[PDB]
């Protein structure tokens, strides 16, 4: 059978095919973004149409964010090697683990169907009302979505907390890096589902709370509760893949264990109360300003050790050993972009910094950096590692060092130049812009269009 | 006459003789919708005791417009010449103590 | 760190120890299934986690990082005027709040803001004192500090009397000079 | 007997350093203690808000019995309590 | 958990029940009841509606009665 | 223990540190503690840190503000440079 | 038979938890200096002193709050023109009457 | 006031107000740090 | 107890880590070699070695647990092992007395009062001409 299999090797292999064949939509959307800001003036969407940008980039961070990097790095690599780094056989839940990826499917063809049939408008992915509950149908389908996908979510998460019931070998650091993921969704995602439903409940249900006394600031300190946990809960995956690949393959034992997994538990500890320094240019007091930029400044503390434990893993390491296979050197390249997505984080967490780099260019390069390369970089380096397990052929990414440069060189076109422009300044979520921004808007944008012609070598 | 004479006799005289200046009772917060209630419900009290026409109560307005946005307060006096704005109804005729 | 199971282990009196870490930790085990077993295992688990000198470097940060979570929340129940619990002021309009106000002013003046604001010429190159003079009286005048923040900012002089421009670009200078064209009043 | 009680100079809080008093536009000093006036009041606000209620109670009598000195006696005290703290840095 | 005896020193046996004679008085027994099962489970039980019910019935005095006595105005 | 390496704790101090469990608990309820205090005590406490009058001056700036001072760089530092906005056209 | 919580956890840290609670919100209270008197009432010195006018029989029971205003919105317009005080009173006489 | 053609502008540009400049020196206050980091981390990413 | 804990409230399977107390040393005890003498030199290794049935303590241990199993009575705990398992039972009908009996008469006091004066017997009495019942609770005012 197809559908009906159980295996979690199965189901982890097609949460893999699946992210792909999602990411090709994302990448579209992401492609028709970059080619709208060549230069100011309309060149692929009309002046009377501007609707379907806005619906555009909604569903580009919608599907990167729930659809593909999520069941990447959280439901096809853990499904396919957890099972294994635990001394037991298959997963705990077998029935639960079929479910989980059929409900994803579904999910996503709620969403491309909503495009096609619905009036196409835009909220931002992040959803803020009152704008979100004033607009069209699309925006009910795509609650209906969030919450089905939340649903494959906590199941999944349910799943792998019941491997230290069953785990028969030593808890190793990439299954620790599951397990607490798995605990900040069960933490997170019921707040989440609470304020989806008073969303779904003015849309539909003609309350009140978005409206003249009602705070909409409600909304986004519930959203963000889960919304920062959330970018926490796509990293972590990744840096459990990491740990893997550098031990591996530099045949060095994993250095200060405890000290890696303790930094992960630190993480989740911390990444669950800092969440509104996403809210600084709200008007919040000024003593809960201080707090949250003072805490949010301490997840680097964490973060920061495992970076060095990381680098110490690659020093030393024999000289015979060929470094140029691709995994070895998309792990290597985390370490370099990770640094440069949370040095600028670290730099729009101070919240005076903050009030002139928010909503601008600078927080698209910052969270792009970080997922747009490391994660889906760790995402590539996982499955290369795994390529003799899983068994794929039929590519040319194994050895190939033209892909590895010309990724990183391309990549790094498209984002560097949105650091700069968010300074000039250019807002986020934006088509039309002044004249003068073009240059570096018209260099990230031959960035774009550069790397989807790489994709194409691989095959 | 003295040099503390504002903050005597009321907390309300702090902005009445500077309208441009933070409230000291709503300084602490950035966010000044209470602080337009406040503003708002103190001209309804005038215009009970002292009427429409007196100049207190027509200052006691412009010290609201000083932090109340236009949209806002149209839509409020809409209320108030009706009858049904919450903070202008008589204390005899309240509900808040009925019922619980 | 014995490797004797003979060897007791000492344990000192009180709720977090060896002793009671002991009693809790085979509870949801299936792998502690007799004596021997459950002693090695214990003991494994300890010198994994509580002999490894860096991890005591994240006990402290978790403490830190909880012990300013849990002040912050208590700090804005008890004192913050906008966090209502009790309802006696809630139950008239906002002229009659008088109690609720009480809160304002001291809440207003915390000692951090007191010490740390006339540093804010470590930032500020042109008139760093603009907004330091205001005669109502909520919070005192501020008067600019002497010396620079200490840390990182190198690009000023250690004190202020070594800058030679400092005085320059004071707000009385600039007052001096715009009044002296009927500019401004400030 | 004596004017004051001793104490260590740690225990005196005694102006490091002296600040001139603000010059007037006609150019006589101003008092420094006039100026700090409105500063004290907000530090007492408490009090002056209880001064305050009764100032209106005893307006509301038919009779014209009522004082609030109690009440004025007590802010009087926080505000020169507040006073006495940073004066002296202003005075020679 | 620390072992430690049972504390119940009543009547282990009253009898066979003939018609409810030879038995202790009412009262008495329905002490050696709450000392059979425990007095723990009747604190417990008893202690949140106490609580309750002594801070709002005090108010009769601290908040009804004595606020009347004293209002300096 | 702050800012100190455990490895010296261990060694300097093994009776102390007998009981590792107990150690590990010690070193949270510290650091809880130091956080909780420097909110209510370093932050909270209203009115107080006004005192501009009694700012510290270190030894080392009446190091270099007596160097400064015994040359004329102190009185030329001091001295307003500019007082006027524009400059006579000849 | 192993127990893993304090054995009276349930109240310890219910009853507990309120106790510290309480205290600190007294030690607060103190550090600030804020009035702990309660007042259960509106504080308008205009509207006390027309109840206290009331009370002493001066002003007529029953009447309301906006017949003694200086301006009236609409809706106290409307209900100006059926306001019988008079009326209203013989009627809870004659309920007196009957009842005793 | 306006963005102009190919500017870095790294940290901001043409402050208007103390606050403005605040801005600016706070950025370059920690510049340099992240330097700092960022060099001190690379450096090392070797075998 | 309620909740199942593999360690000791194991009603599941009922595994013990121990025997019983009853069985003199001799018969049976805890599996617990850490205090054997060293080994003489001269003595050849036989068996695995490994931790498991060969020994004669974890043996006994495995029999016992499948073969108590099966017992003619019951074996009765004290009382205080019988109070502890329905302590949660015993209290909530303790409280459930206690809403009966105490909440319940100052309840129906308080709202006949409040039926006369227009406020629960433990409020202040409002002077603002406003009409109800005003607040329940009144230390949290
Ligand atoms: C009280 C009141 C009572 C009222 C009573 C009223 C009753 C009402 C009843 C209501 C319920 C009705 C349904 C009941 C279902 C019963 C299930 C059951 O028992 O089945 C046994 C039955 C056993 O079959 P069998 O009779 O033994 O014969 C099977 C074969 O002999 C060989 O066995 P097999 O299992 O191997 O074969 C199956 C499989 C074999 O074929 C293959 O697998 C082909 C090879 C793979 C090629 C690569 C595919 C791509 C990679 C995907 C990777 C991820 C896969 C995840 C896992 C699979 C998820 C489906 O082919 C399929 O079934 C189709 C596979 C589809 C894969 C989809 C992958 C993603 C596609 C992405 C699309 C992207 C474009 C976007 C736009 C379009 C969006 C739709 O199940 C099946 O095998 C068939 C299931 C068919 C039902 C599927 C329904 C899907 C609905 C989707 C939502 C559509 C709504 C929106 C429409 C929009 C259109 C545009
Ligand atoms: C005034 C108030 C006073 C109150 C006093 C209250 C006293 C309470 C006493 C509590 C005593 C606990 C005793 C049991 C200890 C644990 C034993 C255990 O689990 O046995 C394994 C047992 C399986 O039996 P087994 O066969 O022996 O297992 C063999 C191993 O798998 C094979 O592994 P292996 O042999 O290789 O390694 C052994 C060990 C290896 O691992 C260990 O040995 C870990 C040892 C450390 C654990 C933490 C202890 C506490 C540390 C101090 C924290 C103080 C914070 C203070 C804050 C104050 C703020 C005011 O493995 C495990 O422990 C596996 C389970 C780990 C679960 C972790 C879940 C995430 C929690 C966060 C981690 C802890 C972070 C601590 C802080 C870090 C920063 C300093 O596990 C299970 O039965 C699994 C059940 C899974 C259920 C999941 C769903 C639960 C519901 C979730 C709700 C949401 C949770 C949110 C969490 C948020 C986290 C950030
Ligand atoms: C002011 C007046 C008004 C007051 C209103 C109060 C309202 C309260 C609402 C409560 C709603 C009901 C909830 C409980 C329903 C069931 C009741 C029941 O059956 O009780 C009798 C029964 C008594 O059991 P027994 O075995 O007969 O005990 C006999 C003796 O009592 C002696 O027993 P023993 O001492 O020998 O021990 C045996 C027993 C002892 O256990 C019990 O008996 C439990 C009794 C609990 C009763 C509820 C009290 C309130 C608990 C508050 C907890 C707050 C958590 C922290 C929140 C932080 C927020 C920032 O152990 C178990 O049964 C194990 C259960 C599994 C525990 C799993 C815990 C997972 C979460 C761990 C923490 C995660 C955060 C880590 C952070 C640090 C990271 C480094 O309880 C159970 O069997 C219930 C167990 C199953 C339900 C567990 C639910 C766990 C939920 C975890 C949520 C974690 C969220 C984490 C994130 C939060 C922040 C984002
Ligand atoms: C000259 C001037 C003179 C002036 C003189 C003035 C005189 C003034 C006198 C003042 C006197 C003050 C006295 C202070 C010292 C108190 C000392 C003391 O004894 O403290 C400890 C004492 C009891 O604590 P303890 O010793 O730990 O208890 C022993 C236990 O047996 C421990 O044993 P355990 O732990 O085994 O206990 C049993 C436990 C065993 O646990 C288990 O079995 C394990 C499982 C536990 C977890 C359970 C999970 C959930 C269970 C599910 C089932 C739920 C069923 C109910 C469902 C309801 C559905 C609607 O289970 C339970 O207890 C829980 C289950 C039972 C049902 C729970 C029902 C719900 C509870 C939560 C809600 C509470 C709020 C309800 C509000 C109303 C309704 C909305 O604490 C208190 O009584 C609190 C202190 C209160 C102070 C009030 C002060 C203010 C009031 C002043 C009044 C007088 C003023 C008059 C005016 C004067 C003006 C001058
Ligand atoms: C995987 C995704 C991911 C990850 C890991 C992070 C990690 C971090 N993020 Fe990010 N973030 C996003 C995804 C992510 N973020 C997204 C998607 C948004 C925008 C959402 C939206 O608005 O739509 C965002 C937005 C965002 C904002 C702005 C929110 C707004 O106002 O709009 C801020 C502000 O501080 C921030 C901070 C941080 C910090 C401080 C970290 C830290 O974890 C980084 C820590 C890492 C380092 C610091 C580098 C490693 C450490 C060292 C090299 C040594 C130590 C260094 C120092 C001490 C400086 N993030
Ligand atoms: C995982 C999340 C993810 C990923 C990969 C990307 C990838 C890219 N994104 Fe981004 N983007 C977001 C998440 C993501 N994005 C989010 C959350 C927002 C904010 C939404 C909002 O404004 O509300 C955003 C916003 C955003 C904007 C701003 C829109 C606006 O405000 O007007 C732009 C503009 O160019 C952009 C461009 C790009 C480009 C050019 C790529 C890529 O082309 C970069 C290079 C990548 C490739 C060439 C494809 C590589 C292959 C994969 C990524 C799939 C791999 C799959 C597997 C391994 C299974 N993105
Ligand atoms: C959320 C509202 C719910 C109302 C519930 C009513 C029932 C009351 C009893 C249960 C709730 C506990 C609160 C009881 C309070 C009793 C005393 C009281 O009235 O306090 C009021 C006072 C403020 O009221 P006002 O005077 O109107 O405001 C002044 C300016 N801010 O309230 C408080 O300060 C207490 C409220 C918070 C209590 C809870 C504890 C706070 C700290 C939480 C820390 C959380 C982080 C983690 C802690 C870990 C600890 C191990
Ligand atoms: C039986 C199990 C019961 C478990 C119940 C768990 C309840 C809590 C679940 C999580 C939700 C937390 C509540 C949400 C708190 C939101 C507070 C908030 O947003 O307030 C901020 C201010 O809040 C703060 O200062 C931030 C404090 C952070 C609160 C975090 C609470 C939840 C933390 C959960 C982390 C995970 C658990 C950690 C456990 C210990 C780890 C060692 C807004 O301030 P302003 O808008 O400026 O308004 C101020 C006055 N106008
Ligand atoms: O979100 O960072
Ligand atoms: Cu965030
Ligand atoms: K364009």
């Amino acid at each position: 059978f197809y559908i009906l299999v159980n295996n979690n090797k199965r189901i982890g292999i097609y949460y893999i095919k699946l992210s792909i064949i999602i990411g090709i939509l994302g990448i579209v959307l992401s492609y028709i973004i970059r080619v709208e800001l060549y230069n100011s003036g309309n060149r692929i969407i009309k002046y009377d149409n501007v609707n379907y940008y806005n619906m555009v980039i909604t569903l580009h961070g919608l599907l990167m964010i729930f659809y593909i990097i999520m069941p990447g790095l959280y439901g096809g690599i853990p499904l396919y090697i957890l099972p294994i780094l635990s001394v037991i056989t298959d997963i705990v839940l077998p029935r639960i683990n079929n479910i989980s990826i059929i409900i994803v499917l579904i999910s996503y063809i709620v969403v491309i169907n909503s495009i096609v049939i619905e009036y196409n408008i835009g909220t931002g992915w992040t959803l803020y009302p009152p704008l979100s509950i004033i607009g069209t149908v699309i925006v009910n389908m795509i609650l209906y979505g969030l919450i089905i996908i939340g649903i494959s979510s906590i199941i999944s998460a349910i799943n792998f907390m019941n491997i230290l019931i069953v785990i028969d070998g030593i808890i190793y650091v990439y299954i620790w890096s599951i397990i607490i993921t798995s605990v900040l969704l069960i933490i997170s995602l019921p707040i989440l589902n609470g304020i989806l439903l008073m969303i779904l409940s003015d849309i539909y249900f003609n309350s009140i709370y978005f409206i003249l006394n009602g705070d909409v600031v409600l909304y986004q300190h519930l959203f963000w509760y889960f919304g920062h946990p959330e970018v926490y809960i796509l990293i972590l995956p990744a840096f459990g893949i990491i740990s893997i690949i550098l031990s591996v393959l530099n045949n060095k034992i994993i250095f200060g264990m405890k000290s890696m997994i303790l930094a992960i538990i630190m993480i989740s500890i911390l990444g669950s109360i800092v969440w509104a320094h996403h809210i600084y240019t709200v008007g919040l007091e000024l003593d809960t300003k201080i707090y949250f930029n003072n805490l949010t400044l301490i997840i680097s503390i964490p973060t920061g050790n495992k970076i060095y434990n990381w680098i110490i893993l690659y020093i030393g390491s024999y000289n015979i050993l060929y470094n140029g296979y691709q995994s070895l050197i998309f792990s290597i390249m985390f370490i370099i972009i990770f640094i440069i997505g949370g040095i600028t984080g670290i730099i729009i967490s101070i919240d005076i910094i903050d009030i002139g780099l928010h909503d601008t260019y600078y927080i698209v390069s910052h969270f792009h950096y970080i997922l747009s390369i490391g994660a889906v970089i760790s995402l590539l380096a996982g499955i290369l590692l795994l390529k003799d397990i899983i068994g794929y052929y039929n590519v040319i990414i194994k050895i190939n060092k033209y892909f590895g440069l010309l990724l990183f060189i391309n990549i790094n076109i498209i984002f560097t130049p949105q650091f700069i422009i968010g300074f000039n300044v250019m807002p986020r979520r934006i088509l039309e812009y002044s004249d003068n921004i073009i240059v570096w808007n018209l260099i990230s944008s031959i960035g774009s269009i550069s790397t989807i012609l790489i994709l194409l070598s691989i095959f | 006459e003295s040099a503390d004479a504002l903050f005597v006799g009321t907390l309300d005289r702090l902005t009445a003789e500077h309208p441009h200046t933070d409230d000291p009772r709503f300084a602490f917060q950035s966010n000044q919708w209470n602080n337009c209630e406040l503003r708002f419900t103190q001209f309804c009290r005038c215009t009970r005791e002292l009427g429409e026409d007196d100049p207190r109560c027509k200052y006691q307005y412009y010290r609201a417009q000083t932090v109340c946005h236009e949209f806002l307060l149209e839509d409020w006096m809409e209320h108030r010449h009706r009858g049904t704005c919450d903070l202008d109804i008589m204390p005899d005729r309240q509900v808040i103590h009925m019922r619980g | 760190p014995p490797t004797r199971l003979s060897t007791p282990l000492y344990s000192e009196g009180g709720a977090f120890t060896v002793n009671w870490w002991r009693n809790r930790y085979g509870l949801y085990s299936r792998r502690q299934t007799d004596p021997m077993l459950a002693e090695f295992l214990f003991r494994q688990q300890v010198k994994e986690w509580f002999y490894d000198v860096p991890s005591y470097n994240y006990a402290a940060l978790v403490g830190l990082a909880l012990g300013i979570l849990v002040a912050v929340i208590w700090r804005h129940f008890l004192f913050n005027p906008d966090v209502y619990v009790r309802r006696q002021e809630l139950r008239k309009m906002w002229p009659d709040r008088h109690r609720q106000f009480a809160y304002a002013v001291p809440y207003l003046n915390p000692q951090l803001k007191n010490l740390l604001l006339p540093y804010k010429n470590s930032f500020i190159d042109n008139e760093p004192d603009y907004a330091d003079y205001n005669p109502v009286g909520l919070r005192p005048q501020r008067v600019m500090a002497i010396r620079r923040i200490p840390g990182f900012f190198w690009a000023i002089p250690q004190y202020f009397f070594e800058d030679p421009l400092y005085t320059s670009c004071s707000t009385k200078n600039m007052q001096t000079i715009y009044k002296k064209l009927g500019y401004s009043e400030l | 007997a004596r004017a004051y009680c001793g104490r260590f100079a740690f225990m005196l809080d005694y102006p490091k350093s002296y600040h001139p008093p603000r010059k007037n536009e006609d150019g006589d000093y101003v008092d420094p203690r006039t100026d700090m006036l409105p500063k004290c009041a907000a530090e007492c606000s408490e009090w002056l808000t209880e001064y305050n209620a009764c100032v209106q109670r005893i307006k509301m009598r038919t009779d014209g019995r009522g004082n609030c000195q109690g009440q004025y006696e007590e802010f009087a005290m926080c505000q020169d309590h507040c006073i006495a703290h940073e004066l002296f840095h202003y005075l020679k | 958990h620390i072992p430690h005896p049972v504390k119940y020193v009543g009547p282990r046996r009253y009898g066979r029940y003939v018609y409810g004679m030879n038995r202790p008085p009412v009262l008495r027994q329905v002490k050696d009841w709450i000392d059979w099962t425990g007095w723990n489970s009747v604190f417990g039980g008893f202690s949140f509606q106490v609580a309750f019910g002594l801070m709002i019935v005090s108010g009769v005095y601290l908040n009804n009665y004595r606020a009347t006595h004293t209002l300096y105005y | 223990s702050i800012f100190t390496p455990m490895d010296w704790m261990f060694y300097y101090f093994p009776n102390y540190s007998r009981d590792k469990v107990a150690l590990m608990a010690r070193q949270i309820k510290i650091h809880f503690a130091i956080g909780f205090a420097l909110v209510f005590l370093v932050y909270h406490p209203p009115y107080k840190g006004a005192d501009y009058g009694n700012f510290h001056k270190s030894p080392l700036y009446w190091y270099k503000y007596n160097q400064l001072e015994r040359s004329g760089q102190l009185q030329e530092n001091l001295r307003i440079k500019r007082d006027w906005f524009y400059d006579e056209d000849p | 038979g192993r127990r893993l919580l304090h054995g009276n956890y349930f109240t310890r840290y219910l009853f507990g938890s309120l106790a510290v609670i309480w205290i600190a919100e007294y030690a607060a209270a103190c550090q600030y200096g804020i009035p702990r008197h309660r007042n259960p009432n509106w504080m308008w010195s205009w509207w006390l002193e027309k109840q206290n006018q009331i009370k002493n029989g001066e002003i007529p029971a029953n009447t309301p709050g906006y017949a003694m205003v200086k301006w009236n919105n609409e809706a106290e317009q409307r209900w100006l023109k059926t306001l019988n005080v008079e009326a209203m009173n013989e009627e809870f006489a004659r309920r007196r009457e009957a009842y005793y | 006031d306006i963005p102009w053609p190919a500017r870095t502008d790294w940290g901001g540009h043409d402050p208007a107000t103390p606050f403005a400049e605040l801005m600016i020196n706070t950025h370059s206050m920690f510049w340099p740090v992240a330097i700092f980091i960022y060099v001190s981390a690379i450096y090392m990413v070797k075998k | 107890k309620h909740f199942f804990t593999d360690g000791a409230n194991d009603y599941v399977t009922g595994w013990e880590n121990t025997p019983p107390l009853k069985f003199p040393a001799s018969v049976m005890k805890p599996c617990d070699y850490s205090m054997t003498k060293p080994i003489p030199k001269h003595w050849k290794l036989r068996g695995s070695g490994i931790h498991g049935p060969e020994n004669t303590d974890l043996m006994k241990l495995v029999l016992w647990n499948r073969l108590k199993q099966k017992r003619p009575q019951r074996e009765v705990p004290n009382i205080n092992y019988l109070k502890d398992s329905i302590r949660l039972e015993l209290s909530v009908n303790w409280w459930l007395m206690s809403c009966i009996f105490l909440w319940g008469p100052w309840l129906h006091w308080g709202q006949e009062y409040q039926k006369v004066h227009e406020q629960p017997p433990w409020a202040m009495k409002r002077i603002d001409g406003l009409r109800g019942e005003g607040y329940f609770t009144w230390f949290l005012e």
